[PDB]
């Protein structure tokens, strides 16, 4: 999209995918970037385990 | 109590902020609150109702969390959240109606229903959200003994009263003297009369006085004072004191002479105003003392001089009156007024479900009977029920 | 419609939160909304005005995004954003005036202007922000068929009416009987009279009644009731029914005996009050039925007994009246009241630009003519225009 | 001034959002504001009070930052923040009382106290937070010369005035003609009278007129008009013009004929209404011109015809009146009204601390004397003091 480099700090509280979903204006790219950001497990007790 | 407001605050915001098409960063902090409601509330079970015709319902919470992975919210995400909000907002209605209907006499500030006693554990304290409303802020400042204040528009501070006083009378009722008044809502209309028009008074001046004590101390009031009682201006027939006979009152109206209005606090004069009409202020008071006098006019045209003879038949009676009206004031206890409908929500629940008369409140929630004997045991109950009625008004109008 | 409120909400917040010197984390979520407004709105073009003297303007959006890289905002960042806000806030004024001025008769709840029809596409739905105002919350609850409610202070529910009724008359007009009333705004003053003072009535009691039907159903009202009509208390001359002759009315005033106020709903008595003055409540009603009676006093002093003879010349006419006043109530349709100025914003736009009389609203937006015939076709138009007038009041007072 | 509102906004939010048990993400952006208050304020020292009986206090700030590491806030985190908020909220009370008490005549819009002059440096500008209140938004729009507006409920636009005018008189005072009026608050009651009842007037019609000029221009008003002056309806005795003698006024009341109400702006008729009672609007005006006339009834029953003879003894005097009342309007300068208590907070501070009379405001803050001569030097002071009184009302009721 013709943007500049990231210019990323070591020790940023946010990962490079997290300061990318607010800059990119493409809908199809950025909602994939949002899925990778907030992707985690789910802790469910199945059979006592 | 603090967690009952915190349930209603984030169900009001959940119907407002979780809309279709909105950006996810607008609701990124509400969903962390709404998911953390659900985790605390699962596995518990409740029971509301039972008094009067209020039916018994059982509540049980087993719900799933909301998704935190979209960029713009779609119609799947809204419609899967509306069928969770609509179960909680039905639960809060039946807890608020269960609490506005109950009362106690020992300690009325404690919760009375079975569900609100169970919500006051430390397990449920993590649902606590911001407390920004007027009644929940004054619930917390007054619980630590700090100074509170409620702002009213035309507060119902006066009980209804319409009577008179005769300082000079005889069984013929043709030469009288005294005052008449109406105290109702936030308005005082007093009027003094004299049938002889001060023909035998010393220096032809008759002195009147009317003292109104309040029930609670008002602060920073805005008061309108006008020099006529328009209600005691027309001819009427009035019964006697014991209802035996009736007597006739045919007024003509002079202007009030030498008006002095005083605003007392523990017998100390805080403010005073002498022949000053219009809008006045009153910074701190609990007793209003009106004083005004009738003076016979020394010069009279021939059309006036026929009205006031020296002998006994007085067909035109002299009348001097005032009119006072409180526009807005700041009290510290709860009251009723003309702007908000918190008294109307409490009585409408009790009338609908046929609730028996309890030990504290008057029968039918009569406000004239409740402000007349406004005991500290009734004040703690009335604040506890107006605060619950304020929580229910956010969700269900 | 939902995206027209969402444009005005984040232009109001942009003038309030984007100030000089503020920390960036205070405005970190507003700028993500304000940048995402601009991306949706670029490349489009609009056209407003055309009816009456409202001029035609063309709108075109080509703007750049805001910076997201400062720690504290400086005067470069504020002054480069004010010259973007001032173009949008001029656009929303001319869309809101284009919609308050138009009306339809088939389906008035749909958008009528050319710009608001174009904003109702799914391309523009991503501008949607929170819907927290009173009128935009009731716009959404009523669009899904859920129960709504508007809270009013002294609602204009009664059309203006001042008339009388003679239950006994003759061409001399010297022995009359009937009632007089004034219904205006939110106040009823009825007064019944009898010239003979019940000298030949059975048990010397004359019965009066006055029934006022409403147009919409009110809920949880707070009503003040006082036992005197102060407007029908002085001597006056009144024309006849057909304007032929005039007749004279010289009152003296007794107290109202045996007062009963009833609050009806589909002919069913919801509430009733018997000789209870002051403040009362009314939980659900659409018809007020006042009932009161005159009783001749059995014992009279010699000053009273001269007023009421047995023969025909009656020079002092008996009068009994009441006074009712609604302080605050909750309706479900939109109305006018004494606190908010939404009716005044609609008429001031139509009067300024010389707008012709359309098919729905009365000429000149006469509220007495509009609440008299308050059809469901006028209700859908009146809600659609008061809601647009509420959006414009956030930006431009 | 802008940073004095920004101190009070984030102390109000700190007592509301920092509660026990709440999630940390609810308060993650407030703590970044509250820590950045403290860093700016440390090392400085202030001094308030000194005028009247207001005591002198010295202020010194040496505090530590708040922790940013919990997940749910506990009772250690709340109780260590309450003993920091309670020192700031005591500081803002004594700066707001120091500014409401002072005044200047050259440039009243500038800060006058010693502490508020020191807060207007660029060192303190980083404390600036959102400006969302009504008075701080109109403080900023008017400081850039943009159009502002304040919304009032029953604004005190009329000074108190009660007088009369005799267009025909003689020393006997038995054949008179003219008008009487009361202008007080937001209500006009004018009444015209004629003792002869137009027996010798051309076409038996007597013309009346009453013109009321305003002090400031009102916009989009909602006005109630009713065809009776209830205050000038009863018999009374009135003094003469120079207080020499008294004269008698015994009214009977006809209806007002041919009523025309006009709403002027620089001599141009903006609105007009002809025989239209009830609720009316007025989009832009600064002068109200009432016009109404008395017409002798051509047909009279025998009970009416005795009242109005041809000869000189007139015992029943004809009277025609109107009644006007402003419900709500939008002005551009600050005023007083019936809903908010900003005038009552200013006078209560000056009365409590025994403050001497300065060069600008009337003695005792008399509103009748202040709206009578409402100079542009008094307007800049009155806005500067009502805005400070609005900031203090957020923290201390
Ligand atoms: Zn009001």
């Amino acid at each position: 999209f013709g943007m500049q480099r990231m210019h990323y700090r070591n020790g940023d509280p946010q990962t490079p995918f997290q300061i990318a979903e607010q800059q990119i204006q493409n809908f199809q790219v950025a909602n994939w970037l949002h899925f990778v950001n907030y992707n985690q497990f789910r802790q469910v007790v199945i059979d006592g385990v | 109590m603090d967690v009952l407001y915190s349930l209603s605050k984030t169900l009001k915001d959940a119907r407002d902020k979780i809309v279709e098409g909105t950006l996810y960063s607008n609701v990124s902090d509400l969903i962390q609150q709404f998911n953390q409601m659900i985790i605390t509330m699962n596995g518990n079970e409740f029971q509301t109702g039972g008094i009067g015709n209020l039916p018994i319902r059982n509540w049980n919470f087993n719900f799933g969390l909301l998704g935190t992975t979209l960029l713009n919210l779609d119609a799947n995400y809204v419609e899967t959240a509306r069928n969770t909000i609509d179960y909680f907002v039905d639960f809060v209605d039946n807890v608020c109606m269960d609490e506005m209907v109950r009362e106690s006499q020992r300690n009325g500030i404690a919760p009375q229903s079975d569900s609100l006693r169970k919500l006051s554990a430390i397990k449920f304290k993590r649902i606590n959200f911001d407390n920004s409303s007027e009644y929940i802020e004054n619930w917390n400042l007054q619980n630590r003994r700090q100074r509170t204040g409620f702002t009213f528009h035309k507060p119902n501070i006066f009980p209804y009263s319409a009577s008179f006083t005769l300082n000079r009378s005889q069984p013929a009722h043709d030469n009288l003297m005294g005052t008449m008044w109406l105290n109702a809502g936030s308005e005082i209309q007093v009027a003094g009369f004299d049938y002889s028009c001060a023909i035998n008074a010393p220096a032809n001046i008759q002195q009147f006085e009317h003292i109104v004590p309040l029930r609670r101390v008002l602060t920073t009031a805005t008061i309108t004072l006008l020099p006529d009682a328009e209600r005691f201006s027309f001819p009427r027939v009035i019964n006697s004191a014991d209802g035996a006979t009736t007597w006739f009152f045919n007024p003509v109206i002079l202007r009030p002479n030498n008006v002095e209005v005083e605003f007392l606090l523990n017998g100390q004069i805080i403010n005073t105003y002498q022949a000053r009409f219009g809008t006045i202020v009153a910074r701190n008071f609990d007793t209003i003392r009106l004083s005004f006098q009738l003076m016979r006019p020394p010069n009279m045209t021939p059309a006036v001089a026929v009205l006031f003879p020296n002998a006994q038949p007085f067909e035109h009676h002299a009348t001097v009156g005032l009119t006072l009206r409180i526009e807005s004031a700041v009290c510290e206890s709860v009251l009723a007024d003309a702007s908000e409908t918190l008294l109307a929500n409490v009585t409408s629940v009790r009338q609908e479900y046929a609730i028996p008369v309890g030990p504290v409140f008057p029968p039918g929630m009569n406000w004239t009977d409740l402000i007349t004997n406004y005991s500290p045991s009734r004040e703690d109950n009335l604040q506890r029920v107006f605060t619950v009625a304020s929580i229910r008004s956010m969700l269900i109008k």
